[PDB]
DNA sequence: AAAAAAAAAATTGTATATATCTGACACGTGCCTGGAGACTAGGGAGTAATCCCCTTGGCGGTTAAAACGCGGGGGACAGCGCGTACGTGCGTTTAAGCGGTGCTAGAGCTGTCTACGACCAATTGAGCGGCCTCGGCACCGGGATTCT
DNA sequence: AGAATCCCGGTGCCGAGGCCGCTCAATTGGTCGTAGACAGCTCTAGCACCGCTTAAACGCACGTACGCGCTGTCCCCCGCGTTTTAACCGCCAAGGGGATTACTCCCTAGTCTCCAGGCACGTGTCAGATATATACAATTTTTTTTTT
């Protein structure tokens, strides 16, 4: 099975609780698609790095600590994940 | 006394710590001053940021200290936002604040 | 400042904490029940049991505002033998139905077919062909009023009458009644009869409002009309009434004219209410038997109720065809 | 395998501090995340720095240093003192 | 019915004190399984690597939600649009 | 005759941003050098490698922030700066908490 | 001693940076800034100075400074 | 007969053999790494001295400086994602006047 | 004190004969070539950290090579760093 | 007669007390591996002497730069009217999430054995310091084109 | 028509690329201790599926507060002129501190041996969830009274 038409995974109501936790109060109508790609482009950053760190050890399968080196490298170290 | 670290009066290791230092590729030979300036260092800022964790605990009547109340901690002490403003944690969420312009007059 | 300054108003402020949940502590236990030298801290803030025993006594006065008063009926007749001449002597009077009428008419407390004008509403429809009472405001959304006789333009309800139904296509709307109550075609947040007018052909619409809209129809129930018979009168009559509902529009007491400029208002009520308080005089009693006793002294007899008699069914106009299964609830007979 | 941490070492502390105060997991978790960040930072820039004076020899001098680099003012103050007294008191002995 | 606002502000603080995770498991992974496998085919993930990227995730997107917060009452709004994530994201130093 | 508002500002900004010259003066940089690190421990010294590595520095860094500024600016349906526009600048970029 | 920077530096300051009009209350804000991020980086440098047992601070002091900022400068020995 | 001549490359390996042994990075260094820490470092120099050079041959001028080199630099958009954080010595800013302050 | 002056110029040579430099440009080109040279061989260290090998290859180094750069430009240098180890362990 | 201010009540979240239980934290234990005690050697660092490079300092010219005033025009800001886009609540549909159940690819450790990298003496050339010579580019100026 | 900017020519002037010479560093060569490539065995966690209860998402409609456009005002920087001023250049003196070399003491690395501190594991018990059922200060809105 291909996986197609996931973007659209997050949904209306996701977006607007993330926003309530960021202190907005209205919500204009062409926000959804825009915060999706802003999504997109820094899942596609953060994979990129977390997968060719994993292909760097030779392994098939994706480890957390390659997940934490990327995002420390992108400087967004965090906290409580191993390390 | 025979372990270092009750030898300087310290609570955190110095053997683990001084083999740390030569197993890390930093210089081939080390000094042996500087674990104890590690561990005394070590010991300063676990101890502050726990003493806040602690006082958060109590203010909410919790007796059990949670990254929320770390969290808390980290975020409302001026240099040491600047020290780790710069990092993630894990739950923490962010401090209420609301612009006094967003309240109704 | 200083970190060591950090950690000492830190400490103050601890021990602000603790002796404010010290005194609380100390506050929660009965004086009985503690030992002598305990509660000195207690006794030296009389003034935190003083705020303490006064939300014990509001709390208790709220719930006497909740729970039925009642009056001793020998004041209670004389006082309505005041309320007579009252009455009598007004050219102009306005009376304001309740939810206390409403529970003696089974309505609820603030189907509606089935239920029949109350005793209380004869009284006031025995009233009203005397002349005494000029206008009333219903808080129930019955209707049972206008079964009870009243005169359509007398009465003026701020949730509008179950039976009536008014168009809202047309500009003058057009007004129907049906002798079946409608809430089970009608739902929250549509505002539909779904009963075409046998005339304009439109569907109808409810002159009862539901809870969360907004009537847009001033011909079912006139605000201005109240407001205008509420200044005529020379003096302002409630009755059994709890308030709630028409503690919700205050037009139609018009409330907002001065309290000195106004027509006085006297409330009767066997449940406590603000506009009791309010009121210069004050009678605690159940609403039926105070209406027989005050026609009592108006010397005529209290009217009985007949389906017959009911003006609604002959008001209403015939259904249309088909909205018999349409309506879960059957059509009223006379 | 044996995994090292510092969960007695903190836990020390803690009773030191707070000798009627526990503990989560998820903390341990944070606050070894802490303890190793702080260290390969603070043996980052002294390393640096020991290449940058072409000297050989790492010692108390340059994570002194280091500390009054990386720390705030009246942080440092405290952390030279209390790392002052505490060479002296291993070195007295 | 509360005025409107009344309820915006219940959310905001209703959400501030929570500290859970605010994206729906399985969509989000069956998004990152997606974006991940066209680098390379029939990969495999471990849970401790989807909730990291849950948290980063949702860290981010609060982050850059406060600062265009900022950017909007910066613009005597209190209406967000997109010009103000524009903005942000090109005075942050991305793009 | 007088040049509308906006030409000579216009000309000033084409000229500015062809030139790669220092804009501001070196003597008062040295002064408020020295006048600024003297604070810590006294009787220093100085050379002129390190001032204009300062200069050249905070020049960019400066320019840097104002055109943060313009497009805070411009965002703001202003052609005006205004102060809280810096504030802004100062809010996004981190360096203040 | 901060008034040394004069406001026509200010206003060339800001026209490189391509502002066209400015307000009655920039200037002191900018000196502000100006002088704490100068003074973060004569402490970095400062520092980097007592370290290695000389008086006075050299250039390539600077340049370590500025690249400990990630603010990497070029031209100077780096 | 240079390691830089057998491979091919200009940059020297020796010189970086050493300075990889004394970079305090590993207590033992491969073979190869050099010859291919050159070959990358050939490239990214070609690259970036030819739109260097593009940029100096478009102002009709045959020396380079550091303006030369800024346009090059800011042109791009990979250089520049590389090149993010750096300050370039009197460089200057890319020319750039936006919409809406200009006159109607 | 060490330079790569000369070697940059033969490139500039083989890149363009008809062409004249000043010294402050080679002075950020050297300011240039070190820095990728800090980022690239400290990556790599990491990655030696990382999985807790001891030896520096030209695996870790290419994998660096493919991480700080894009994707034109790292497949350009991946391609010439395997041609250039190639030839080189091709002739000994 | 109308507007403003104070008080009171009703909302509105806001905080809370408590009975049961449950799973996670704290404490006891074996042991085994890293840390500690002792001795040796050797290279790195601390200390003394020199110099000459460089930084600080002063002074006269002049000259572009800075400072101040003033008329004026475009820009900021407040207010008002109006359309609509979004908050809000309710009925309906959907898929997230928990609980088993099973399989297997795949990480981790163990053994070895060979290829690869470190170390050291010889040695030779490519890279670095000095001097040059001369041409590419800056400078002042005249003219060619371009917005206002 | 008009100032501001691009363009072409002439001249001077100091940096850039060459050339010479030498010295430390790259290269050969061999050798020995050692890391990991590879196979294989094993055990565990990720994948896939299923069924079900339910809480959330969605679609809709209604209202209303907000964004936006327009108008008026007033007001505060801008461009230009004129007086003021200190920046910069060039030159000259002097002393400190950075850098180098020589030298002798001593502190880390290394090795061996032995022991005790921490870790994996197991079990008890109690703090917090969890549901249930309530108080409660702030607030805010409406009414009533007072003042002009």
């Amino acid at each position: 099975k291909v996986l197609r038409d996931n973007i659209q995974g997050i949904t209306k109501p996701a977006i607007r609780r993330l926003a309530r936790r960021g202190g907005v109060k209205r919500i204009s109508g062409l926000i959804y698609e825009e915060t999706r790609g802003v999504l997109k482009v820094f899942l596609e950053n953060v994979i990129r790095d977390a997968v060719t760190y994993t292909e760097h050890a030779k392994r098939k399968t994706v480890t957390a600590m390659d997940v934490v080196y990327a995002l420390k490298r992108q400087g967004r170290t965090l906290y409580g994940f191993g390390g | 006394a025979k372990s270092r670290s009750s030898r300087a009066g310290l609570q955190f290791p110095v053997g683990r710590v001084h083999r740390l230092l030569r197993k890390g590729n930093y210089a081939e030979r080390v000094g042996a001053g500087a674990p104890v300036y590690m561990a005394a260092v070590l010991e300063y800022l676990t101890a502050e940021i726990l003493e806040l964790a602690g006082n958060a605990a109590r203010d909410n009547k919790k007796t059990r200290i949670i990254p929320r109340h770390l969290q808390l901690a980290i975020r409302n002490d001026e240099e040491l936002n600047k020290l780790l403003g710069k990092v993630t944690i894990a739950q923490g969420g962010v401090l209420p604040n609301i612009q006094a312009v967003l309240l109704p007059k | 400042e200083r970190k060591a300054a950090e950690r000492v108003r830190r400490l103050r402020e601890e021990q602000q904490r603790e002796r404010l949940r010290q005194v609380s502590r100390i506050l929660r236990k009965a004086a009985a029940e503690r030992s002598a030298e305990e509660g000195r801290l207690l006794a030296e803030s009389a003034d935190l049991v003083t705020e303490l025993q006064g939300r014990s006594r509001r709390r208790e006065g709220l719930k006497r505002r909740q729970e039925e008063v009642c009056d001793d009926p020998e004041e209670l007749r004389g006082k309505v033998r005041e309320l007579a001449s009252a009455v009598r002597n007004a050219k102009y009077l306005v009376v304001y139905t309740g939810a206390g009428i409403s529970t003696a008419a089974s309505i609820p407390d603030y189907d509606l077919s089935e239920a029949e004008p109350t005793l209380t509403h004869m009284s006031i429809t025995r009233l009203h062909e005397q002349k005494l009472v000029q206008h009333v405001v219903s808080q129930n959304c019955d209707g049972l009023h206008l079964r009870s006789g009243l005169p359509r333009t007398a009465i003026s309800e701020l949730h509008g009458n179950m039976y009536i139904e008014v168009c809202t296509s047309c500009v003058p709307n057009r007004e129907y009644v049906r002798v079946f109550d409608v809430t089970e075609r009608t739902a929250l947040h549509r505002h539909q009869t779904g009963r075409t007018c046998h005339k304009c052909g439109t569907q109808l619409r409810d002159t009862i409002v539901h809870f969360g809209e907004r009537g847009t129809l001033g011909q079912p129930l006139n605000w201005e009309a109240a407001t205008e018979a509420a200044s005529r009168a020379d003096t302002i009559l409630c009755l059994g009434s709890s308030l709630k509902v028409l503690k919700k529009y205050p037009r139609l007491w018009c409330m907002t004219k001065p309290p000195s400029r106004r027509p006085k208002l006297y409330i009767v009520n066997l449940q406590w209410t603000p506009k009791d308080d309010w009121a210069a005089l004050k009678l605690h009693g159940k609403c039926d038997d105070v209406m027989r006793l005050l026609m009592a002294e108006l010397g005529l007899e209290i009217p009985a109720y007949s389906r017959w008699q009911d003006p609604i069914f002959s008001l209403a106009t015939p259904l249309r065809a088909g909205e018999e299964g349409s309506h879960s609830r059957k059509s009223l007979c006379r | 395998s044996r995994k090292e941490s510092y969960s007695i070492y903190v836990y020390k502390v803690l009773k030191q501090v707070h000798p009627d105060t526990g503990i989560s997991s998820k903390a341990m978790g944070i606050m070894n995340s802490f303890v190793n960040d702080i260290f390969e930072r603070i043996a980052g820039e002294a390393s640096r720095l020991a290449h940058y004076n072409k000297r050989s020899t790492i010692t108390s001098r340059e994570i002194q240093t280091a500390v009054r680099l990386l720390l705030p003012g009246e942080l440092a103050k405290h952390a030279v003192s209390e790392g002052t007294k505490a060479v002296t008191k291993y070195t007295s002995a | 019915r509360y005025r409107p606002g009344t309820v915006c502000l219940r959310e905001i603080r209703r959400y501030q004190k929570s500290t859970e995770l605010l994206i729906r498991k399985l969509p989000f992974q069956r998004l990152v399984r997606e974006i991940a496998q066209d680098f390379k085919t029939d990969l495999r993930f471990q849970s401790s690597a989807v909730m990291a990227l849950q948290e980063a995730s949702e860290a981010y997107l609060v982050g850059l939600f406060e600062d265009t917060n900022l950017a909007a009452i910066h613009a005597k709004r209190v209406t967000i649009m997109p010009k103000d994530i524009q903005l942000a994201r090109r005075i942050r130093g991305e793009r």
